[PDB]
This record gives structure tokens, C-alpha cells and sequence, in this order.
């Protein structure tokens, strides 16, 4: 049981991690670009709305 | 005068309030869509047509003092819906009590389509059998005063107010044996509750229906001044039954 | 409307026809929850059950109703997490032995944890205590101080009996709640009257709190 | 599934008959019902139908006040009345299921019918009769009176092939899809007011009449029909 | 070794935290400090759907945005048409006690579990005209949780036993078990690319799994009770967890800790249920409190709320192109807002 345990954590303890910034930046970028494509975001007009 | 005058003004617009609340109170919320708001709301109804068609129209006549202006149009109709929405509120709260009664005696078997098609039978026979009195004797066969045939004076008195009060009372004496009965708190409150519904209902109607039924059978003489009190406590109790039956449920509060 | 538009419609609505139908059956039911620790009985509470592990239900028919009944005692999890599903019930059943001292102070455990969840605020139980006959040649080794150590009196078959009943009613703390106890041995054959008499209670003081006297 | 047509016979001008159909292998009360007729030397023709649940029946301008339908649900069965028969009443009669929501392919299944001799609207032309025609690409048209294209988004065009000696069977639905159990060779596309069905690397059994019907607005009607032989 | 080896888990616990501080440098609301809010957010209903008689507990959507499925505890599925509120099949089910239903990215099956311990798959498009059983799967011993298609063939289910399971449905055998949880798994989410998949449990901890190897890669922990619900980020780097603590939190994949946490002073009651919008800027919640609530996922900000339920709200879910939210309570009553 303790083996076990030791095994699972010694394989999520060596991975590459990269920094917050980037991430944040990279989770930011990706809003920006469909920003225009979200009717929830930007409701369209009657004419287009099916509900 | 005067302060009589204001007083009776916020009676009148209280009861036109109150009723008004009731209805949006029910027609608002989807938990107060069950059996017994039903009758309830067959009360409000004959409750705020008194203070709105009633109460304003025969509060002129004492402001006159002694004399109806108006001819035939609101000295023909006026009574009508004077007799026709006072006697409907009597045999409201009757259909309430039936309810609650069978509700206890037989609980097994009144319930869900039973008791919501003996429910709706109820609210029938209630406008059905007032319409009768108030129509009686305009279609078969200044001063504006109601009819006082001796035949009539029994019929409409003896079957609209001493009819429905033999069954309240009767009612209500096995309901509470019942709860004594189970089982001191409990026990305290079930006897304040039943005297509180009945001592509203004898106060403010038996003193003007004795007088109604004794004066033409046996000839004597009672002072106006009497029959103004015994006239205004009537038209009161239909401020008082929504202070009871809603206001005190407990379940009506969280709506609000 | 189109043709096939028009179709559809009436498709729907002999569905909601059938739909309406199916709750009114339904609502003539009376539904009850069967608790107890494992070995108490459950399973032969009723002799004329009839089953209709994960969730075990068994209905049976009295006079003129229709009783369901639910055994929650294959799903070893966590309880707290499946339990608002029977929050409509109309009463609880709990089944005690009388004559096992090893699943004392877990039957406790586990009645002081039903009588007082946010679900089951206002909920009747029904009490069952069973092997009324075993217990009573079985205290004649053991006077019941293994058990309760704090316990004084002649223990023949009356005061042990209601000591154990005392114990179990303790743990009630709601004013609008009922506690029904009854004692039954493994010939008895009477045990659909005592729960039918029961709902019979329950229902009428429901109808009292409506009316604002209880 | 299964739909086996009884009755039949020959019977004088003036009399009366019934045909029976009985169902095996679906649902039938389910099921909307419809009887399609086809002359000796002609095309097909609409009769009368009958909704899930008997509570929509139509019929036909020419058999109006002399035909009667009607179901029998515990029995699986189908039923036609029809009086006052005249010379113009002999054709084989089939039946047909369908079935209505979103998504559904009406027309599905067809049966094989019985033989009987007695002895505003909208209007579909194909020009085409007869085309000499394998590994060869064939296209076929259709028209329309007016324009079978709803405000919901729906064209309401339908194909069916006829094989000699059998009866026929469902290709395409709502003019753009492909009916369940047919190759994938078989291609429709359209506009309002025309329409084509196109067949690619043409192959055996693929010789026969082809239909295009509408299914706009009752009564439903058919084409002409146009003839593939070799 | 029986106690020698309590200290090297001790040692390498320590050990990744370590390496997780030294990779914060900055964090996001000062990154998005500079950004545009959002405003104000106003949602109306446009359709009600009525026909369940008792309290509804999950709904799927289908990839067309126009059907929905919704079990309840009647012992029926629906499966509905969105734009003219139009009921097209009605599902008897054996077991009444229902608690999850999926629906197939083809829109040829649907599937449904509960108390039972059983997962059943139904056949929509077939002969006679109706619908049949077609698969039941066993093997589990809790209840279900929540189940979600791969493809035609292909299932993942979250059970009460702590493990996760994935099955062939024609074979009807477990091809993989997923283990290494420790409370009763509640959730479950799919990536995009249908390769790793993410759950939440009673033990206040979130796992990130592999389909193909059955390995877990990364354990997340920062919350404080039971994890209701889970979901992707659109763009699959990122995924949201909801719990009964009344707190909503924000974790990535690459970095490997949490980015933002949302609260407020006013809620006290647990979360239900979460989803994301199209493009991720808006994060869609539901709560005990009769409400729905959106919130900024960027700045952290509150943005509105939806209000139309009497009781509590069990289920959401966004359509594939964005258009409309649908929610439902336990009020037998599902609503579609735009
Ligand atoms: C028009 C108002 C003056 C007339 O002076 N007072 C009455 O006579 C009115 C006579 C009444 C009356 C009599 C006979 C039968 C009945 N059933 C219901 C009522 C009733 C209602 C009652 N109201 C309160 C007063």
C-alpha cells in the first residue's frame, strides 16, 4: 500500500511546469479572439435570434 | 360626527386593501394552487365587492341623513347586491368548515379528486342559493326600505343566517373533542382558536337578525339609533375574515 | 402550420394524455422507508411481502391501499449523499434487536443520525422491537450491564424492556414529530394493522396543522 | 414488418366492398395509415389517410361521400368501405405507414396490395416519359406549380423507384436525404419549383419508374412518372 | 518499512510544492487589471417546458442545439424540441431512482443510471417505431454518478465506489478501471479531444486521467469539502470545479495550481452545477439559493443573475453554438434563457 503511493507521487513529482504569466497570458489571448463569436457575450439581433 | 365620518373612511378602504392583497397573494405564487385555497378565494371575491359596491353607497345614506336621492337606479340594485354579497360571505365560511371537518372524520377517503370535485360543489350552491333570495321578491311580485311581508322576513332571515349557523356550531364541537381527544399548549391553543372563530361570527350578525325576524311578527318599536350599530357590525366581519383565515396560517406570512 | 407540422402536434398531445394518466395511478400510494442494522428483521417485518445488491422494493396491498416499501441496505457510501431522494416519504421504519448486545450503541448511533437530518425534520418513525421472546430467556445469563453499565432494577422482562425504549426515544427533539412503539415476536401475524393504524394518525394530524388547532 | 392486403374480386357498377389490410412486426397504433391506388395503364393516386389515434381523416375529391376508413387497434387491421362502385374504381390498392416528428421519414414501407375490377391544387409535371440508358451517369427532373419551400426552413419533396412486378419503395425524403438501406450512389438536390434526382455509376436493378411527389398540402399528389430501360 | 516509508512520501510532498512556488511570479487579476469589464449581463426566458410531475436531477444537449433529454424521478426520459417545445419520445425506465443521462454526439442512444447500480443504453433510431433497451452494464458497486459517450461504442461512468470505469458496449466488459480515489466521485468532464478526462470527489481533490494508458498525471487540491461539478475550458488548458463550500476555483493544466477563486460574503449555500460560454469569458453557476449566477472569468467580478426557479437548481448546460442556457430545478420545471 505505502509502495503504491510512493510510485503515484514520484511520477507527478518530475513534469515540466511553465510559468503563471504565460499561462494567464495565453488563457487572456485566447478570449480576445472570439470575443465576436459569442452571443451570449454580444447578443445578435431578433432577426438571427431562433428563440 | 366628523370623527365617525374618518373613522368608517379607513374601514372601507382596509377592507378594499386587504381582499385586493389576498387575490395577488394568490394568483402570484405556484405553492398556493392547491384544494383548500380554493374557497378562499370564493371568500376574497364576496369580501371586497361589500366594501367597494356596498359599504360606499349606504355610507351616502347617512350622510343624507334620511333620504335616497336617486330614484329607481340605486334604490332597486343597491339592495341587490346588498343581500346577494352579504349572504354569500355567511355560507363562505360554512363551505370552509365542511371542509375541515370531513378533512378529520375521514381522512382516508376525502382526499385528491374527491375532495377537489365536493370542494367546487360547494362554491356552486353558495352563489346559486343567494342569488335566490336577493332575486326573490324584485322578479315574483324618500325612503328606500327592504321588504317586510312576514313570509319573507322568515324565509330570508331563518335560511341565510340560522341555517348556517347550526352547522358552524355543530361542526366545530366534534372538531374539537377530536383534538382533546390525541392530546398543555397544544391543548390550550385548539380551544382559543375555535373561540375566536366563533365569537366573531355571533358577535357581528345575531344582534342584527334578532331584531330583523321579532319586529314584524310581533309589532314594537326599536330607536334608529340601535338599528346603526347593529347595521355596521354586519358589514365589519368581512374585514375580520381575512384576519383569520390568512392571517394567521402562518404559510400566507412567508408569501408575503 | 405546415402538414407534417400539424402531425407532430398531435403526437404530443396524446403523449401528455398518457403522461397525466400515469400520475394519478401513482398518487394512490403510500410510501415508507425501512431502516435497521443488518440481522433485525427487515425482510420478514410483513409476511405477505412481495418483492417487485444495490436498492430492494417490496409492495404489499391492506383493506383498500397500496404500500410500498424501500430497503436501503445494499449501498455501502456515503448516506448523505442519496438520502434527500425519499424526502417525500410519509413515514420511516426502524427495526431493533432485542436480544443482539453487539449492535447496541450502533443502532443508537445510527437512529440519533435519521431523527435529526434537515430532511427529516418532520417526519414520523415507527418503531419496531423484535426477538421479544429471545430477549426474555436470554437476560437471565446477562442483566443487561454489558450493554449499559449505568442501569439499576430487577430485570426480569418489564423494566430491561422499557429501559431499551427509553433509550431510543431520547433522541427525539422536534416538536412536530411522533415516536410509534410496538414489540413483536417472530409468530405474530398482526403488523400490517399496527402500520396501517399508524398512517391513519399521521395523516389526521397533518389535517389539524392546516387547520391552525395543531 | 409485414402488411398483407385482403379483398378483391369483380364486382357490378352499383355495389359495395371492403378491403382489409392486417399489420405484423411493428407498432401499429403508432402509425398513420394512408391507401394509394394505381390504374392498370397509369400512375399512383392518393386515397385516404388516418391519423394515430383516428382523430384526423381526409379524403379525396373523387371518392368524397362513398369511401370509408377506418382501424381496429387490438386487432392490428385496417379497414376500407367504399360504395357506389363505378367503372373508375379499378386499380390495385396498397397501403402505406408513416409516421410524423422531427426527424422522421414518412412513406417508409410500402405492401403489396389487391387487384379489384368492376366490370387549387397543385400540380407536378415531369416532361421526361422514356430514357435510353450501365457506368453512366443519369439525371431526372421534376417541377412544380408553386414553391414547396416552407418559411420553417422545409422542402417537401419526395422519390420513389418502382421495380417491374414489385411495389414501391422510399429513395429520398424532404428533397436532400437519403432514405435507411439504400446505396449511397443515389444523390437529390433542388431548388423551389425544380428539382433533380441524379444517379451515379448506374448498375442492375436500377431499371423502373420513378415518382416525385409533394407533401406540402393535402391532397397529395403525384407525377407522371419517367421510365429507365436500357 | 513499515514506517521508514512514511517519510519519503512526507519528503516528495514537500518537494512539489517547492517547485510550484518558485513558478508563481505574478498572478491573474494583476495581468487583467488593464482589461475592459464586461458590464451588465440580462438574460429573459423565452421557453418553459411542463410535463414532469416530479423533481428533475440532469438534462443533456444534443450536438444539433436543438433537442435536449431530461430525467426525473417518475421514471421517465423526455427528450424535447427547444424551438417548439414539442415532446417527441417518452422512455419508461425500470428504476425510478435516477440521478444521471447522457446523450450521444451522433443522436442515436441515450443512456441513464442510478441507485441500481446500472448503467442502460436505449436505441432511438430503429425498426417497429420505438424505443428498446439495447445494453445493460453491471459491475459496479454504488451508485452512478455520471456518464458521458466517447462514440457508438464507447462509455465513461463515475461511481459511488470511488472508481471510474470505461466499457465496450457491444462486448458489455469493462476494458479499463480507473483507482487512487478515496471519497465517492461526483463529477465528470471530457476533453475536446476525447483523450483526457478530469473528476471530482467527496475527498476535496480533482485527478486528470488517460484514456488510452489508464495512468492519473496530476492531483489538484484546494478546496475545502465535496466537489459537485467540473468542466472544461473551451480551449482544453484549463477547467473549473464547484463545491459545498460555497466557492468556485480556477486551475491549470501547465502550471499545475490554482489561478482564481470566486466568492462572496452574501452565499452560504453549495454549488451544483457549472458551465462555461463559447469563448470562456463568462462562467455559469447554480446554487441552493433558488439562483443561477454569472460571473467574470477573467477579472473575478459578479455580472448577473438569473432568477426564475421556486426551489433548488439541479442541472445546466450551453448549447454548441452559443445560442441559449437552459436550467432545471427541482421545481419540475426547466427553463431555456437568451
Ligand atoms: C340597504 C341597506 C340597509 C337598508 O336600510 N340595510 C339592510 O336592510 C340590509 C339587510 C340585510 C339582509 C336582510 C335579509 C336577508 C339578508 N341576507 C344578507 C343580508 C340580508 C345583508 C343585510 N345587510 C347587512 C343590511
Amino acid at each position: 500500500q505505502a509502495r503504491k503511493l510512493v510510485e503515484q507521487l514520484k511520477m507527478e513529482a518530475n513534469i515540466d511546469r511553465i510559468k503563471v504569466s504565460k499561462a494567464a497570458a495565453d488563457l487572456m489571448a485566447y478570449c480576445e479572439a472570439h470575443a465576436k463569436e459569442d452571443p451570449l457575450l454580444t447578443p445578435v439581433p431578433a432577426s438571427e435570434n431562433p428563440f | 360626527g366628523v370623527l365617525i365620518l374618518t373613522l368608517l373612511g379607513f374601514l372601507v378602504a382596509a377592507t378594499f386593501a386587504w381582499n385586493l392583497l389576498v387575490l395577488a397573494t394568490i394568483l402570484r405564487v405556484r405553492t398556493f394552487h392547491r384544494v383548500p385555497h380554493n374557497l378562499v378565494a370564493s371568500m376574497a371575491v364576496s369580501d371586497v365587492l361589500v366594501a367597494a359596491l356596498v359599504m360606499p353607497l349606504s355610507l351616502v345614506h347617512e350622510l343624507s341623513g334620511r333620504r335616497w336621492q336617486l330614484g329607481r337606479r340605486l334604490c332597486q340594485l343597491w339592495i341587490a347586491c346588498d343581500v346577494l354579497c352579504c349572504t354569500a360571505s355567511i355560507w363562505n365560511v360554512t363551505a370552509i368548515a365542511l371542509d375541515r371537518y370531513w378533512s378529520i372524520t375521514r381522512p382516508m377517503e376525502y382526499t385528491l379528486r374527491t375532495r377537489k370535485c365536493v370542494s367546487n360543489v360547494m362554491i356552486a350552491l353558495t352563489w346559486a342559493l343567494s342569488a335566490v333570495i336577493s332575486l326573490a321578491p324584485l322578479l315574483f311580485g324618500e325612503e328606500c326600505q327592504v321588504s317586510r311581508e312576514p313570509s319573507y322576513a322568515v324565509f330570508s332571515t331563518v335560511g341565510a343566517f340560522y341555517l348556517p349557523l347550526c352547522v358552524v356550531l355543530f361542526v366545530y364541537w366534534k372538531i374539537y373533542k377530536a383534538a382533546k381527544f390525541r392530546v398543555e399548549q397544544k391543548e390550550q391553543r385548539a380551544a382559543l382558536m375555535v373561540g375566536i372563530l366563533i365569537g366573531v361570527f355571533v358577535l357581528c350578525w345575531i344582534p342584527f337578525f334578532l331584531t330583523e325576524l321579532i319586529s314584524p311578527l310581533c309589532s314594537c318599536d326599536i330607536p334608529a339609533i340601535w338599528k346603526s350599530i347593529f347595521l355596521w357590525l354586519g358589514y365589519s366581519n368581512s374585514f375580520f375574515n381575512p384576519l383569520i383565515y390568512t392571517a394567521f396560517n402562518k404559510n400566507y406570512n412567508s408569501a408575503f | 402550420l405546415s402538414a407534417e407540422d400539424k402531425a407532430a402536434v398531435e403526437r404530443s398531445k396524446m403523449i401528455e394524455k398518457n403522461l397525466k394518466e400515469d400520475g394519478i395511478s401513482a398518487a394512490k400510494d403510500v410510501k415508507l422507508l425501512l431502516l435497521g442494522a443488518d440481522n433485525s428483521g427487515k425482510s420478514t417485518i410483513v409476511k405477505q411481502m412481495k418483492i417487485i445488491t444495490g436498492i430492494v422494493e417490496t409492495h404489499f396491498t391492506f383493506k383498500n391501499l397500496h404500500f410500498r416499501l424501500f430497503d436501503v441496505g445494499g449501498q455501502r457510501s456515503e448516506r448523505k449523499k442519496w438520502i434527500h431522494c425519499f424526502e417525500d416519504v410519509t413515514a420511516i421504519i426502524f427495526c431493533v434487536d432485542l436480544s443482539d448486545y453487539n449492535r447496541m450503541h450502533e443502532s443508537l448511533m445510527l437512529f440519533d443520525s435519521i431523527c435529526n437530518n434537515k430532511f427529516f425534520i418532520d417526519t414520523s418513525i415507527i418503531l419496531f422491537l423484535n426477538k421479544k421472546d429471545l430477549f426474555g430467556e436470554k437476560i437471565k445469563k446477562s442483566p443487561l450491564t454489558i450493554c449499559f453499565p449505568e442501569y439499576t432494577g430487577p430485570n426480569t422482562y418489564e423494566d430491561a424492556a422499557a429501559y431499551i425504549q427509553a433509550q431510543f426515544e431520547s433522541k427525539n427533539r422536534s416538536p412536530n414529530k411522533e415516536i410509534y412503539c410496538h414489540m413483536t415476536c417472530a409468530t405474530d401475524t398482526n403488523n400490517a394493522q399496527v402500520i396501517f393504524d399508524a398512517v391513519t394518525d399521521i395523516i389526521i394530524a397533518n389535517n389539524l396543522r392546516g387547520c391552525g388547532l395543531y | 414488418v409485414q402488411l398483407v392486403e385482403s379483398g378483391g374480386g369483380l364486382v357490378q357498377p352499383g355495389g359495395s366492398r371492403k378491403l382489409s389490410c392486417s399489420a405484423s412486426g411493428f407498432a401499429f397504433s403508432s402509425f398513420g395509415m394512408h391507401w394509394v391506388r394505381q390504374a392498370p395503364e397509369k400512375g399512383l393516386e392518393w386515397v385516404a389517410y388516418i391519423s394515430s389515434g383516428s382523430g384526423t381523416i381526409y379524403y379525396a375529391d373523387t371518392v368524397k361521400g362513398r369511401f370509408t376508413i377506418s382501424r381496429d387497434d387490438p386487432k392490428n387491421t385496417l379497414f376500407l368501405q367504399m360504395t357506389s362502385l363505378r367503372s373508375e374504381d379499378t386499380a390495385m390498392y396498397y397501403c402505406v405507414r408513416s409516421i410524423y416528428y422531427y426527424g422522421s421519414s414518412p412513406f417508409d414501407f410500402w405492401g403489396q396490395g389487391t387487384t379489384l375490377t368492376v366490370s387549387s391544387d397543385i400540380v407536378m409535371t415531369q416532361a421526361t416519359s422514356s430514357v435510353p440508358v450501365p457506368g453512366e451517369s443519369v439525371s431526372i427532373s421534376c417541377r412544380s406549380s408553386k414553391s414547396l419551400l416552407h418559411s420553417n426552413g422545409n422542402t417537401y419533396l419526395y422519390w420513389f423507384l418502382q421495380r417491374p412486378g414489385q411495389s414501391p419503395q422510399l429513395l429520398i425524403y424532404r428533397m436532400s436525404n437519403l432514405a435507411s438501406g439504400v446505396p449511397d450512389r443515389f444523390s437529390g438536390s433542388g431548388s423551389g419549383t425544380a428539382f433533380t434526382l441524379t444517379i451515379s455509376r448506374l448498375e442492375a436493378e436500377d431499371v423502373g419508374v420513378y415518382y416525385c411527389m409533394q407533401h406540402l398540402e393535402y391532397p397529395l399528389t403525384f407525377g407522371a412518372g419517367t421510365k429507365l430501360e436500357l | 518499512e513499515l514506517d521508514q516509508l512514511r517519510q519519503e512520501a512526507e519528503q516528495l510532498k514537500n518537494q512539489i510544492r517547492d517547485a510550484r512556488k518558485a513558478c508563481a511570479d505574478a498572478t491573474l487579476s494583476q495581468i487583467t487589471n488593464n482589461i475592459d469589464p464586461v458590464g451588465r449581463i440580462q438574460m429573459r426566458t423565452r421557453r418553459t417546458l411542463r410535463g414532469h410531475l416530479a423533481k428533475i436531477y440532469a438534462m443533456h444537449w444534443g450536438t444539433d442545439s436543438r433537442l435536449l433529454v431530461s430525467a426525473s424521478q417518475d421514471g421517465k426520459l423526455i427528450i424535447w424540441d427547444s424551438y417548439t417545445t414539442n415532446k417527441v419520445h417518452a422512455i419508461p425506465l425500470r428504476s425510478s431512482w435516477v440521478m444521471t443521462c447522457a446523450y450521444a454526439p451522433s443522436g442515436n442512444y441515450v443512456a441513464c443510471g442510478g441507485l441500481d447500480n446500472i448503467c442502460s443504453i436505449y436505441n432511438l433510431k430503429t425498426r417497429e417505431g420505438n424505443v428498446r433497451v439495447s445494453r445493460e452494464l453491471a459491475g459496479h458497486t454504488g451508485y452512478l454518478s455520471c456518464c458521458r459517450f466517447l462514440d457508438d461504442n464507447q462509455i465513461v461512468t463515475s461511481s459511488g465506489d470511488t472508481t471510474c470505469a470505461l466499457w465496450d458496449i457491444e462486448t458489455g466488459q469493462q476494458t479499463t478501471t480507473f483507482t487512487g480515489h478515496t471519497g465517492d466521485v461526483m463529477s465528470l468532464s471530457l476533453a475536446p479531444d476525447t483523450r483526457l478526462f478530469v473528476s471530482g470527489a467527496c475527498d476535496a481533490s480533482a485527478k486528470l486521467w488517460d484514456v488510452r494508458e489508464g495512468m492519473c498525471r496530476q492531483t489538484f487540491t484546494g478546496h475545502e469539502s465535496d466537489i459537485n461539478a467540473i468542466c472544461f475550458f473551451p480551449n482544453g488548458n484549463a477547467f473549473a470545479t464547484g463545491s459545498d463550500d460555497a466557492t468556485c476555483r480556477l486551475f491549470d493544466l501547465r502550471a499545475d495550481q490554482e489561478l482564481m477563486t470566486y466568492s462572496h460574503d452574501n452565499i452560504i449555500c453549495g454549488i451544483t452545477s457549472v458551465s462555461f460560454s463559447k469563448s470562456g469569458r463568462l462562467l455559469l453557476a447554480g446554487y441552493d439559493d433558488f439562483n443561477c449566477n454569472v460571473w467574470d472569468a477573467l477579472k473575478a467580478d459578479r455580472a448577473g443573475v438569473l432568477a426564475g426557479h421556486d426551489n433548488r437548481v439541479s442541472c445546466l448546460g450551453v448549447t454548441d453554438d452559443g445560442m441559449a442556457v437552459a436550467t432545471g430545478s427541482w421545481d419540475s420545471f426547466l427553463k431555456i434563457w437568451n
